[PDB]
């Protein structure tokens, strides 16, 4: 899930909008 | 707005303005 690679990765607005997909 | 790590509730909150209409999922399954 996103709030996993998100712990454990940097996610900018631009990583984000790829699960807004 | 911080490109860092966002682990807390701080990640649901980027992700709901982002994406404005609530067009994602997930939650902590519990």
């Amino acid at each position: 899930g996103i709030v996993e690679q998100c712990c454990t990765s940097i996610c900018s607005l631009y990583q984000l909008e790829n699960y807004c997909n | 707005f911080v490109n860092q790590h966002l682990c807390a509730s701080h990640l649901v909150e980027a992700l709901y303005l982002v994406c404005g209409e609530r067009g994602f999922f997930y939650t902590k399954p519990t």
